[PDB]
């Protein structure tokens, strides 16, 4: 995993959830369905 | 650092394109329209990208 970018580091680690998130949607092709 | 941005910026749209893994070079024109494939085949073409 690369993360491609402590009280900030939540929500760095919040982002790269949604980043996550957002990169299996397309993966699935979830907005087109 | 310029040219690195721009490689970065085209190959992104070109994965926007190939959402879920989915022509001749791309003309050297403002106009010249053509699928994003074919705008990195152009710059490959050109000169060996990679290396």
């Amino acid at each position: 995993f690369n993360p491609r970018t402590d009280q900030a580091s939540a929500i760095k680690t919040k982002n790269v959830f949604i980043a996550q998130n957002v990169a299996s949607l397309q993966e699935l092709g979830g907005s087109e369905k | 650092n310029h040219a690195i941005k721009l490689l970065t910026s085209l190959f992104q749209d070109l994965q926007v394109e190939a959402l879920h893994k989915g022509g001749p070079p791309a003309a050297l024109s403002i106009m010249a329209q053509s699928t994003s494939i074919q705008r990195i085949q152009r710059l490959i073409d050109s000169v060996p990208l990679m290396n």
